[PDB]
RNA sequence: AGUGAGGGCGCGAGCGAUAACGUCCGCGUCCGAGCGCGGGAACAACCGAGACCGCCAGCUAAGGCCCCCAAGUCUGGGCU
RNA sequence: GCAUGAGUAACGAUAAAGAGGGUGAGAAUCCCUCUCGCCGUAAGCCCAAGGGUUCCUACGCAAUGGUCGUCAGCGUAGGG
RNA sequence: GCACCUCGAUGUCGGCUCGUCGCAUCCUGGGGCUGAAGAAGGUCCCAAGGGUUGGGCUGUUCGCCCAUUAAAGCGGCACGCGAGCUGGGUUCAGAACGUCGUGAGACAGUUCGGUCUCUAUCCGCCACGGGCGCAGGAGGCUUGAGGGGGGCUCUUCCUAGUACGAGAGGACCGGAAGGGACGCACCUCUGGUUUCCCAGCUGUCCCUCCAGGGGCAUAAGCUGGGUAGCCAUGUGCGGAAGGGAUAACCGCUGAAAGCAUCUAAGCGGGAAGCCCGCCCCAAGAUGAGGCCUCCCACGGCGUCAAGCCGGUAAGGACCCGGGAAGACGACCCGGUGGAUGGGCCGGGGGUGUAAGCGCCGCGAGGCGUUGAGCCGACCGGUCCCAAUCGUCCGAGGUCU
C-alpha cells in the first residue's frame, strides 16, 4: 500500500540505490547529457536539480555539502564555476528528460536522456 | 480551496496566547482544573518536562515527577482551556528533545545529566528586569 | 492493561506485597483491566504475619498502571508501577493505609475509601 | 503440497480459447512534424532529433 | 429527508464544557439544485444536486444543456439527495441545526488486494511450532465429498475498501456557515478531499 | 446413573483411537464414579463397571454398618 | 467344449433379533447371456414382451387419457 | 513421431551496479576509461594427484553458453 | 451385525484454522401448570436470531479441578476440515524394564529416539478485466426485481423499600445511566512503525596533513528520536425505534348441540423469531428498465441483404503527466485556454545549537555566533523542467 509516500526502489536496496543515484549525478555534471532508463531518469532528476540548486548558493557549506555525494573536489570546482553561475537568472529546474523513440534490444527497456538546460 | 487552512482557520477559536515557551529540560508547574465531585479546584502538579510533540493547535507536551515513591507521567493539551497557568520553575539544557532515558535513572543521576541551562535564565531576567518598563510611567 | 498474569503492587498494609491478576471482573469475557477495575488475584509475594497469606486468593482494584490512561479532557497519565489496592467482598479495603499516588478515577468509580486513605489523588 | 496436476489434455478448442487475448497492438504513431517520417508520440523523432520544434540531438 | 454533498477536508479535535471533542470538517455549502424528481415524470421524489465551480472549457455540450436548463452554471459533480425538495433553490449548510444528527457517505481509504488476515481478521496460522509457510494463510475451507463444494459468500482474500460506506448517527458538533464548514463529532469514512455526502439520520 | 463413553487411552491403532471402547459411569446421589477402559468391548466394560459399582456402593456401605456397631459396642 | 465366484424376486423351512441389499437349503422364475424394446420419474432381474432387415400403415399389452406428455378436464352413484 | 500442462515454473546463492567513448549488419552482455560494491588464512599466490591442447596467435558465430554475443574453456589454421 | 463400492491406495487420534447445517434449546425472547405470596425455582409448550470465557493436569477426545458467566447446549457435516498447518498419539527399522517363550522373537503392557511432496488442468469459491448484447449515436443522473450484511448481552439507578410478605427479603409495568464481547469506519488524541528526515558513536580504509566529509561493518554498522502514510491498545458510530403478518398462548362475539365452547362463518391481542424497516451489491432484471441534456436525413453503390460501404457529427479510445485508485487491466484527476508530476519557495513538522571564525583551557573540551544547520511524503504557492506535435474511432436509425 504505496499510499501518498514518494520515493522509488529500482530494485535496488537502500545503499546501491543512493550510490545508484550519485554515479548517475556524477556522470550528469560530468558529461552535461546522459542516456538511461525512463525510470531512472525521472528520479535522477531533481538529484542533480538540488545539487546545482546547493552550488548556486556558493558559500563553503554548500560547497562543504555537494562534496559529500560528488566526492571529486573538480567536479566540484566545475560545478560552482560554471554550471551554476549558468542558472543564476532560472528559479529551479535545472534539467531536462526526453524520451527516446528507439528501445533497447535484449530486455526492451524504454530509454530517455537527461540533459541540463543551458 | 486550502483544506489545510481551514483546519487551521476553525481552531484558531480555541488557541491559548498567554503560555510561556519551554523546552524538555525545563521544571514546570502547571496548575489544573479538576472536579472533585461537585467542585471544581486547581491542583498544580510540577517536574520535569520529558516531551514536546508539536502539531499546532493540537500540541501536547509531558511532564515527569516522582511522588511519594512513584513516578508519575502526565500530558497536557497546551490549549486546554482547563489549563489555568503553567510556570517556569527552573530551566536545564537537553541534549536531545525526547527525554525519555531519565525514567530508568536515578534522581542523583537525572541531576548532574542534566544541567542547568544558565543561558536561556538570563534571557529571563532580561524578559523580566524590562517588563518592569510598564511600571516606570 | 492488565490480564492474566500480570503482577502488580501492593498499594496497601494488608501484609501482601505482590499479586498477580488471575481474572478480571468487568465481563463474561473482558480482555484487560484498567484503573477502577476490580480483578481477583492471587498472592505470589506478602511480608510475614501480616493479615493475608502467601496463597491467598483475593479480590482486589487496581490504582495505578503502566499504560496511560485517557481523560475526557484529553488529559492523560501514567504511573511507573502497576498496583492495587486488596480488598473484601463488600469492596471495602482489607487494608487501612494506601501508600503512593492513586488515579483520580477511583474516586469517579466511587472507592471513597480509598482516596481519603490516599497520600495524594492526580 | 502434495502436488497437484492436470486431469485431462486440454482440448484444441479450449486451448486456443484462452489464447483468444493473446494479439499484440500495432504501435501508435505520429509524423515528425519536419521529417514527415514515423514516430511514436512524445519521443524525440531518431530520424532528425526534432521535439518541440527544436533540434535535441544531432541525429 | 434533507441532505448535502460535501468534502472530506480533514478532522482535529476541540473543545466543549471543559471536555475535548474529536471533529471531523467538511466543506460543504453551497449546493445549487440542478434537478427536480417528480413522482409523476420520474416515479418517485429527490433533487439533483450540484458541487463544486467547473472550468467551462470542459463542460462538453450534452451538459451544458442540462446546466442552462435549471438555469445553473457549470459544476463538477451532480448527485442525488432522496426525498429532498428543497423550498430555495440553493441548498446550504444552515440546513442543519447544531446539536443534530447525520449519517454521513464516503468512499472509504483503498487498501488494494487484501490478506484475508487483514480484511476479514482470521487468525492465520501459529507464529512459531511447526508451521510450514503458513504463518498468514486462511486454513481450511470445506468439508469433504459432502457438500462436495465451496459455499458462494465464503470469506476469503481479495479487494478491501474504496467502496461505499455509510456511517450512521454523528453528531453535528457545529457549522460555520460564512465559511461553508461542518463539524462533525467522530469518523467520516474516505480520504482527505473525498466527496462526501451527509444526510439528517435513520434513528429516534 | 450417568453413562459414559469415550475414546480409550494408551495403544491400540485405528480400531482404538477410532472407536469409543471406554465407559464410565456415575452415581449421582453417593458420589463414586468408577470407570473401565478394561477390555476392547463396551458392553463388557459397561457392566463390568455396573457391579463393581455394585460392590463399591453396598460393600463399600457396609463399612459404615461395622463402623457403628464397633464404635457403639465400645 | 465351457462351467464348477452366481444373483434378485415369489413361496416353503433352518440360522439371525418374525434385523439386514444377511446367511443356508428346497421349488419356481427372471437377470446372468435380454444393461435390446413399452410402463414403473430415474432404477440388471417389479408389471408387459423374447428385437432377422425395411415402412411418414394398422390392433393391442402393462400403464395411462389437465399442461410438461400420446389419449376423456368422458358418463352415471357415493365418500374424504 | 508429435501433442497437453504453457508462453506457465525456471534461467543455479540477495558480493551490485552506473555512465561516457569505441567496434560491429546488429550490443544492458565484447573492448577502453571513469565512478560504485565484494573477497583479502581468499574469492590472491605456489606445489602435487587428476584432466590431456583446454595454453599463445590470427580468422569466425551454426551449434555449445539456461538470454544476448562482435565475446568464450566454442569452430578453423598455425604456433608453442 | 452384514461384507454391497473402493487393496494398479478413500492418509487413520488429538490440537489449529476456517467454519456451516440440525433443534430433541445452554443463554437471552414468548408462554401454560405449579406443592406460583413476593423474589426465586420446578416442569412443559413456542422459538435456531444471535450468544455460548480464560486457565491448571494429561497426546488426549473425555473427564476433574481454578476464577469468572446471561450461558459456559448437545449433534451432523468421511466421529467436517493433513493437494490448509501441525505430528504430541498411533502403526517401520534402533534400544530398555516388566512379561511369555529353551529360542529366534513376542504383548497391546510400558518407556527414550524416529524424512509429512515448491508449480491447480476441470468444478467450486474469492477478487478483477476483455468481447458481444441491450434493433438509432452518445454525455450524465438513476429505479430496485433479485441477492448480501446485520440481528448478542449484563449491571446499577429511578419508579418504590411501594404492591407482597410476620419477617427476611422484594417486584410487574413504565423510564434512566454505565459496561463486556463483536462489527464498520477513522488517524484529531494515546500508542506503534517510520531502510536514510535529523543526531550521536566504534573500528577501519579513503579523499587532503589539520579541520571537514565519504565507504564498509545487514540485505540500515550501532545507538537515540521521528512527519506523512499504514495502523490497535487509540476516537467515532452500529445492533435499534417503529410498521405488518404470526408461534405457542390469552380472548370477544357464536351456532351446530335451548345450556355450553376462542371457531365451524367474523373479530381482537400476542415473540430476541417472520415480512418489511437500517447499511451494501445490484437492469447480462436477455424481462437488458427510467429521467435530464446532446447528435443527425445517405454522398456513391447493394436483384434478393432487414446489406457492404465512406469522410464527418455529438461524443469516445489512443498517447503522456499523475493518483490514499491499483497485481495487470480497470477507475479518477490532468495535459500549455495547464498547477498533473518535478525542482524552487513558503507554512507545518522532525531534529536540537551545523560549517567557519572569535574568546576560555596545557588538554580532552567548553563558551559565544546559534533554536543554528540540515531538513522524505503532509498543507499551499509557483510555467523553471516535464504533460511537444499529433493519430484513430465514432452519424446518418429494419420496422404492421
Ligand atoms: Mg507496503
Ligand atoms: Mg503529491
Ligand atoms: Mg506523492
Ligand atoms: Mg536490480
Ligand atoms: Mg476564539
Ligand atoms: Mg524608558
Ligand atoms: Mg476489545
Ligand atoms: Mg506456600
Ligand atoms: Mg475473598
Ligand atoms: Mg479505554
Ligand atoms: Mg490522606
Ligand atoms: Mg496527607
Ligand atoms: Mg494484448
Ligand atoms: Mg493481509
Ligand atoms: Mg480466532
Ligand atoms: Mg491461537
Ligand atoms: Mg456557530
Ligand atoms: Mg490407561
Ligand atoms: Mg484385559
Ligand atoms: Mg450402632
Ligand atoms: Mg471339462
Ligand atoms: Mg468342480
Ligand atoms: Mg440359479
Ligand atoms: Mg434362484
Ligand atoms: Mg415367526
Ligand atoms: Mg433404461
Ligand atoms: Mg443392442
Ligand atoms: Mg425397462
Ligand atoms: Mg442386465
Ligand atoms: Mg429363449
Ligand atoms: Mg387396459
Ligand atoms: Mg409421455
Ligand atoms: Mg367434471
Ligand atoms: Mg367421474
Ligand atoms: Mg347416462
Ligand atoms: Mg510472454
Ligand atoms: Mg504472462
Ligand atoms: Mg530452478
Ligand atoms: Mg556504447
Ligand atoms: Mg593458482
Ligand atoms: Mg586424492
Ligand atoms: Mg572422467
Ligand atoms: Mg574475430
Ligand atoms: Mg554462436
Ligand atoms: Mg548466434
Ligand atoms: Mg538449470
Ligand atoms: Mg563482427
Ligand atoms: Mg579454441
Ligand atoms: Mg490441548
Ligand atoms: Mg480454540
Ligand atoms: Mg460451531
Ligand atoms: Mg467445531
Ligand atoms: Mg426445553
Ligand atoms: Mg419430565
Ligand atoms: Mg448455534
Ligand atoms: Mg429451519
Ligand atoms: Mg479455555
Ligand atoms: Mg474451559
Ligand atoms: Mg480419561
Ligand atoms: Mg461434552
Ligand atoms: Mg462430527
Ligand atoms: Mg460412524
Ligand atoms: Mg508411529
Ligand atoms: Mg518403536
Ligand atoms: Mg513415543
Ligand atoms: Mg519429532
Ligand atoms: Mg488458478
Ligand atoms: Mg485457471
Ligand atoms: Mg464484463
Ligand atoms: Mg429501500
Ligand atoms: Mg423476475
Ligand atoms: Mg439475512
Ligand atoms: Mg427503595
Ligand atoms: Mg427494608
Ligand atoms: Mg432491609
Ligand atoms: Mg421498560
Ligand atoms: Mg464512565
Ligand atoms: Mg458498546
Ligand atoms: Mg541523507
Ligand atoms: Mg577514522
Ligand atoms: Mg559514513
Ligand atoms: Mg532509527
Ligand atoms: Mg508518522
Ligand atoms: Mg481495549
Ligand atoms: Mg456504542
Ligand atoms: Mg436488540
Ligand atoms: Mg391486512
Ligand atoms: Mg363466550
Ligand atoms: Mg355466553
Ligand atoms: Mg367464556
Ligand atoms: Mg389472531
Ligand atoms: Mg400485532
Ligand atoms: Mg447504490
Ligand atoms: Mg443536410
Ligand atoms: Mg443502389
Ligand atoms: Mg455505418
Ligand atoms: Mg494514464
Ligand atoms: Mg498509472
Ligand atoms: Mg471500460
Ligand atoms: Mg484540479
Ligand atoms: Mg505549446
Ligand atoms: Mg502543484
Ligand atoms: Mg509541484
Ligand atoms: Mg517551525
Ligand atoms: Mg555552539
Ligand atoms: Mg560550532
Ligand atoms: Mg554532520
Ligand atoms: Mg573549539
Ligand atoms: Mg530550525
Ligand atoms: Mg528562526
Ligand atoms: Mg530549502
Ligand atoms: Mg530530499
Ligand atoms: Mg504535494
Ligand atoms: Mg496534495
Ligand atoms: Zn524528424
Amino acid at each position: 500500500m504505496r499510499h501518498l509516500k514518494s520515493g522509488r526502489k529500482l530494485n535496488r536496496h537502500s545503499s546501491h540505490r543512493l550510490a545508484l543515484y550519485r554515479n548517475q549525478a556524477k556522470s550528469l555534471l560530468t558529461h552535461g547529457r546522459i542516456t538511461t532508463t525512463v525510470p531512472k531518469a525521472k528520479e535522477l532528476r531533481g538529484f542533480v536539480d538540488h545539487l546545482i540548486h546547493l552550488a548556486k548558493r556558493g558559500d563553503l557549506h554548500a560547497r562543504r555539502l555537494v562534496l559529500r555525494d560528488l566526492q571529486d573536489v573538480k567536479l566540484v570546482r566545475k560545478l560552482f564555476d560554471e554550471i551554476a553561475p549558468r542558472y543564476r537568472d532560472r528559479q529551479g529546474g535545472y534539467t531536462r528528460v526526453l524520451k527516446l523513440a528507439e528501445r533497447r534490444r535484449g530486455d526492451g527497456a524504454p530509454l530517455a536522456l537527461v540533459e541540463l538546460v543551458e | 480551496m486550502n483544506r489545510g487552512a481551514l483546519i487551521k482557520l476553525v481552531e484558531s477559536r480555541y488557541v491559548r496566547t498567554d503560555l510561556p515557551e519551554f523546552r524538555p529540560g525545563d521544571t514546570v508547574r502547571v496548575s489544573y482544573k479538576v472536579k472533585e465531585g461537585n467542585r471544581t479546584r486547581i491542583q498544580d502538579f510540577e517536574g520535569i518536562v520529558i516531551r514536546i510533540r508539536r502539531n499546532g493547535f493540537n500540541t501536547t507536551f509531558t511532564v515527569r515527577k516522582v511522588s511519594y515513591g512513584v513516578g508519575v507521567e502526565r500530558i497536557f493539551p497546551l490549549h486546554s482551556p482547563l489549563i489555568q497557568k503553567i510556570d517556569i520553575v527552573q530551566r536545564g539544557r537537553a541534549r536531545r528533545a525526547k527525554l525519555y532515558f531519565i525514567r530508568n535513572l536515578s534522581d542523583r543521576e537525572i541531576r548532574r545529566k542534566l544541567r542547568a541551562d544558565r543561558k536561556r535564565i538570563d534571557k529571563d531576567r532580561a524578559a523580566e528586569r524590562a517588563a518592569k518598563e510598564e511600571v516606570q510611567k | 492493561m492488565i490480564q492474566p498474569q500480570t503482577y502488580l503492587e501492593v498499594a496497601d498494609n494488608t501484609g501482601a506485597r505482590k499479586i498477580m491478576c488471575i481474572r478480571v471482573l468487568k465481563g463474561s469475557n473482558a480482555k484487560y483491566a484498567t484503573v477502577g477495575d476490580v480483578i481477583v488475584a492471587s498472592v505470589k509475594e506478602a511480608i510475614p504475619r501480616g493479615a493475608v497469606k502467601e496463597g491467598d486468593v483475593v479480590k482486589a482494584v487496581v490504582v495505578r498502571t503502566k499504560k496511560e490512561v485517557k481523560r475526557p479532557d484529553g488529559s492523560a497519565i501514567r504511573f511507573d508501577d502497576n498496583a492495587a489496592v486488596i480488598i473484601n467482598n463488600q469492596l471495602e479495603p482489607r487494608g487501612t493505609r494506601v501508600f503512593g499516588p492513586v488515579a483520580r478515577e477511583l474516586r469517579e468509580k466511587g472507592f471513597m475509601k480509598i482516596v481519603s486513605l490516599a497520600p495524594e489523588v492526580l | 503440497a502434495k502436488h497437484p496436476v492436470p486431469k485431462k489434455k486440454t482440448s484444441k478448442a479450449r486451448r486456443d480459447a484462452r489464447r483468444s487475448h493473446h494479439a499484440l497492438t500495432p504501435p501508435i504513431l505520429v509524423p515528425c512534424p519536419e521529417c514527415k517520417a514515423m514516430k511514436p508520440p512524445h519521443t524525440v523523432c531518431p530520424e532528425c532529433g526534432y521535439y518541440a520544434g527544436r533540434k535535441v540531438l544531432e541525429v | 429527508m434533507k441532505g448535502i454533498l460535501g468534502v472530506k477536508v480533514g478532522m482535529t479535535r476541540i473543545f466543549r464544557d471543559d471536555r475535548a471533542v474529536p471533529v471531523t470538517v467538511i466543506l460543504a455549502g453551497p449546493c445549487p439544485v440542478v434537478q427536480r424528481r417528480t413522482p409523476e415524470k420520474d416515479g418517485y421524489t429527490a433533487v439533483q444536486l450540484g458541487f463544486l465551480p467547473q472550468n467551462p472549457k470542459r463542460v462538453n455540450r450534452p451538459l451544458k444543456g442540462h446546466f442552462a436548463k435549471a438555469g445553473v452554471e457549470p459544476v463538477r459533480i451532480l448527485r442525488e439527495i432522496r426525498d429532498f425538495n428543497p423550498e430555495g433553490d440553493t441548498v446550504t449548510v444552515e440546513i442543519f441545526k447544531p446539536g443534530e444528527r447525520v449519517d454521513v457517505t464516503g468512499t472509504s481509504k483503498g487498501r488494494g488486494f487484501a490478506g484475508v488476515m487483514k480484511r476479514w481478521n482470521f487468525a492465520g496460522g501459529p507464529d512459531s511450532h511447526g508451521a510450514h509457510k503458513i504463518h498468514r494463510h486462511p486454513g481450511s475451507i470445506g468439508n469433504r465429498k459432502t457438500p462436495g463444494r465451496v459455499y458462494k459468500g465464503k470469506k476469503m482474500a481479495g479487494h478491501y475498501g474504496a467502496e461505499r460506506v455509510t456511517v450512521m448517527n454523528l453528531e453535528v458538533v457545529d457549522v460555520i456557515p460564512e465559511e461553508n464548514l461542518l463539524l462533525v463529532k467522530g469518523a467520516v469514512p474516505g480520504p482527505n478531499g473525498g466527496l462526501v455526502i451527509v444526510r439528517e439520520t435513520k434513528k429516534a | 446413573l450417568r453413562i459414559d463413553t469415550f475414546r480409550s487411552s494408551g495403544a491400540g491403532g485405528q480400531h482404538v483411537n477410532t472407536t469409543d471402547s471406554a465407559i464410565r459411569i456415575t452415581h449421582l446421589p453417593t458420589g463414586i464414579v468408577v470407570e473401565c477402559q478394561d477390555e476392547r468391548s463396551q458392553h463388557k466394560n459397561k457392566a463390568k463397571a455396573l457391579s463393581v459399582l455394585g460392590a463399591r456402593i453396598h460393600a463399600a456401605e457396609m463399612a459404615k454398618r461395622q463402623q457403628a456397631e464397633a464404635s457403639t459396642r465400645r
